[PDB]
């Protein structure tokens, strides 16, 4: 494969000579920033001209092989220098994209003024705010988005052509755009966990649906997940995620009017930024469901029966996803330590009663947090929380309480929706878990 | 080169309706039928209030009334329009979450009594933010019968955070009627009403801090302004100039508990997605007559801005023509070359029947 041992330097080389200087510059902006995060617009432009410096000198036939190695190393080197040029780390997902296109007329303004200086900072700021998604993808759709503005910035009709490029940027923009949320999502939780988690939501999607109706789906989206998020291949996720919706639709278009209407979308992408952004649906009232026994615990290919569990819970219990994600993984984890320490039937009796608690405790406490959130307006979610907050702290200044309101409130707006970031909010529930 | 497209947004109050191309609409009437106190439709409908009884099948954007419908979209295509429909393709508007089966329905008329070759149903709200050449935002439509907050992605309206307001111009309308008829005039009969409609489009404005300008109001003038009725006697309006749409954020003035345009705007957003929920803030553009009012951009700046976290770039699309928003972004859309493959077909509805129009 690339065992190379050049392998690197004949892969820039081939890449310098093929794009040519300007479009290689480019392609390093958007890869160096997508590799730092929070990189600064100068610390990423000055590792990229040095990158590039490198490069073009190093990839001359003429040029001693000997350089490649040393001005790499040397780079390198300048990286650990105090306050050196380039971008500083410890490669985390952003959670919260703080990316805000402007309007076509602030876009156009700085487009007439200086198009090189637009086009880097566009780069770099949308490469390090959607830097998850794929490199092949976030360097098509940034050139295809500069070439939107160079053409409709200079049109006869402006807002026309805007509408019409936008509409055909679409499909790009949205494979850009998704697969990097599902991406730092993948990304957050680990192969293992992002399998439970889509069909936690699959569950909570389709509450009426077959185990075997949703199971294939969050497996399916799982193995795109592990293979395309981090793939080198220029058409992995940009042909696996489509193809995926086909299914999708395919065994949830008649499940629900949700889903159908859903599935009724024109493309393949319309069709998953619907169903990903479908909320958790009204689950049904059932019975608790009890936790696995001991034979299913331990017995050998027991994941359907787990995964059986997991769909069967999620479906009627009314939190959201983050928790319960956050939940279950340690809840069976635990219950599968009964498993290897010798005397089975032993264990079990005394951890799992303990965990059957701790698990139900730990969701009626979610189920607080999350208060009247899906229930209601935002407006009206604050009255209604502020009402029963009264109640349950007569003794409190309006300051307190006000005080209260709004950071339970803003908890609330993060944490209590089928789409709640994991990270920030696995640490978040934690330090407003233990307030009870 | 030549077929043209008819561009037909249905509203509440006013039908927009003209070509696709078309930088305006060609003929805007109201949205009634007179039936005999034999039918009139529109402006003459208007004229014969008295020898009519006058019926609105499109009460809050959605289509009520199927004949009359009918008789109004006849209308729109024969007197107004002046042309066969049955050689224009024709797109129709619709309001927000309208019922499936009226869509449907709206594509059966279409097709089997004007045979028309082809046609499209339109989420209004989508075609003010297209209006601006953008497909990612959240929308404030206002016209005379009902209001909407719709965020949309990627030409994607979120249905669950779509917010319906029943509050609109013909309530501001009455509204200005009630409280210029206290300050001691009278105002009451339908013809009056008209002549405060005049007044309220003419004069009023949206004032960025209410009780500052009541006060100054109530102070001196400047904020007072004459209108000459039909009589030739000519009135002063003080402070009624934005105590009328002021009610847009305060329901209350007209005893109505609900929340204003600002809490509705800010609710639809935080219904959606925390990582898209700036383009919402930084994409609120206002469509429909009702969002006319000099200031109201400014205001609702304010109002959103103390409502939203001090980071968050607020920033509001209000453009001069967005009486006509909604009507100009289909005009623009079934102009592209790209739109043309989205068309109903006669064909493709010969073989499907109606419910054909479900691929939005
Ligand atoms: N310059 C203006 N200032 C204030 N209000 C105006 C102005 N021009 C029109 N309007 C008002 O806005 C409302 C109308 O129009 P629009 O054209 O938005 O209505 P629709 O589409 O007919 O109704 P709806 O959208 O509620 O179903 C009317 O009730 C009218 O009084
Ligand atoms: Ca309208």
């Amino acid at each position: 494969l690339e065992r190379g041992r050049d392998y690197e330097k004949n892969k820039v080389c081939k890449e310098f000579s093929h794009l040519g200087k300007e479009d290689f510059t480019s392609l390093s902006l958007v890869l160096y920033s997508r590799k730092f995060p929070s990189g600064t617009f100068e610390q990423v432009s000055q590792l990229v001209k040095e990158v590039v410096s490198l490069t073009e000198a190093c990839c001359a036939e003429g040029a001693d092989p000997d350089c490649y190695d040393t001005r790499t190393s040397a780079l390198s080197a300048k990286s650990c220098e105090s306050n050196s040029p380039f971008p500083v780390h410890p490669h985390q997902p952003q959670e919260f994209p703080t990316y805000v296109e402007p309007t076509n007329d602030e876009i156009c303004e700085a487009f007439r003024k200086d198009p090189k200086e637009y086009a880097n900072q566009f780069m770099w700021e949308y490469s390090t705010n959607y830097g998850q998604a794929p490199l092949s993808l976030l360097v098509s759709y940034t050139k295809s988005y500069l070439s939107m503005v160079g053409s409709c910035c200079t049109s006869a009709s402006p807002t026309v052509c805007f509408l019409k490029e936008r509409l055909q940027l679409k499909h790009l923009s949205l494979l850009t755009t998704l697969s990097n949320r599902v991406c730092s999502q993948y990304a957050a939780y680990g192969e293992k966990k992002s399998r439970l988690s889509n069909l936690i939501k699959l569950a909570q999607k389709v509450p009426t649906a077959d185990l075997e109706d949703v199971l294939p789906l969050a497996e399916d989206i799982t193995n795109i997940l592990s293979k395309c998020c981090e793939s080198a291949s220029e058409d992995c996720m940009a042909k696996e995620l489509p193809e995926h919706t086909v299914k999708l639709c395919d065994n949830l278009s008649t499940k629900n009017s949700k889903f159908e209407d859903c599935c009724q979308e024109k493309t393949a992408m319309d069709v998953f930024v619907c169903t990903y952004f479908m909320p958790a649906a009204q689950l049904p009232e059932l019975p608790d469901v009890e936790l696995p026994t001991n034979k299913d615990v331990c017995d050998p290919g027991n994941t359907k029966v787990m995964d059986k569990y997991t769909f069967e819970l999620s479906r009627r219990t009314h939190l959201p996803e983050v928790f319960l994600s956050k939940v279950l993984e340690p809840t069976l984890k635990s219950l599968g330590e009964c498993c290897d320490v010798e005397d089975s039937t032993t264990c079990f009796n005394a951890k799992g009663p303990l965990l059957k608690k701790e698990l139900s405790s730990f969701i009626d406490k979610g189920q607080e947090l999350c208060a009247d959130y899906s229930e209601n307006t935002f407006t009206e979610y604050k009255k209604k929380l502020a009402e029963r907050l009264k109640a349950k702290l007569p003794d409190a200044t309006p300051t307190e309480l006000a005080k209260l309101v709004n950071k339970r409130s803003d908890f609330a707006s993060n944490c209590c929706s089928i789409n709640s970031p994991p990270l920030y909010c696995d640490s978040e529930i934690d330090a407003e878990l233990k307030n009870i | 080169d030549e077929t043209t497209a008819l561009v037909c947004d249905n509203g509440s109050g006013l039908v927009k309706a003209g070509f696709a191309g078309d930088d305006a609409p060609r003929a805007v009437f109201p949205s009634i039928v007179g039936r005999p106190r034999d039918s009139y439709v529109g402006d003459e409908a208007q004229s014969k209030r008295g020898i009519l009884t006058l019926k609105y099948p499109i009460e809050h954007g959605i289509i009520t009334n199927w004949d009359d419908m009918e008789k109004i979209w006849h209308h729109t295509f024969y007197n107004e329009l002046r042309v066969a429909p049955e050689e224009h393709p024709t797109l129709l508007t619709e309001a927000p979450l309208n019922p499936k089966a009226n869509r449907e329905k709206m594509t059966q008329i279409m097709f089997e009594t004007f045979n028309v070759p082809a046609m499209y149903v339109a989420i209004q709200a989508v075609l003010s933010l297209y209006a601006s050449g953008r497909t990612t935002g959240i929308v404030l439509d206002s016209g005379d019968g009902v209001t909407h907050n719709v965020p949309i992605y990627e030409g994607y309206a979120l249905p669950h955070a779509i917010m319906r307001l029943d509050l609109a111009g013909r309530d501001l309308t009455d509204y200005l009627m009630k409280i210029l008829t206290e300050r001691g005039y009278s105002f009451v009969t339908t013809a009056e009403r008209e002549i405060v409609r005049d007044i309220k489009e003419k004069l009023c404005y949206v004032a960025l801090d209410f009780e500052n300008e009541m006060a100054t109001a109530a102070s001196s003038s400047s904020l007072e302004k004459s209108y000459e009725l039909p009589d030739g006697q000519v009135i002063t309006i003080g402070n009624e100039r934005f105590r009328c749409p002021e009610t847009l954020f305060q329901p209350s003035f007209i005893g109505m508990e609900s929340a204003g345009i600002h809490e509705t705007t800010y609710n639809s957003i935080m219904k959606c997605d925390i990582d898209i929920r700036k383009d919402l803030y930084a994409n609120n553009v206002m469509s429909g007559g009702t969002t006319m009012y000099p200031g109201i951009a400014d205001r609702m700046q304010k109002e959103i801005t103390a409502l939203a976290p001090s980071t968050m770039k607020i920033k509001i699309i209000a453009p001069p023509e967005r009486k006509y928003s909604v009507w100009i972004g289909g005009s623009i859309l079934a102009s592209l070359s790209t739109f043309q493959q989205m068309w109903i077909t006669k064909q493709e509805y010969d073989e499907a029947g109606p419910s054909i129009v479900h691929r939005k």
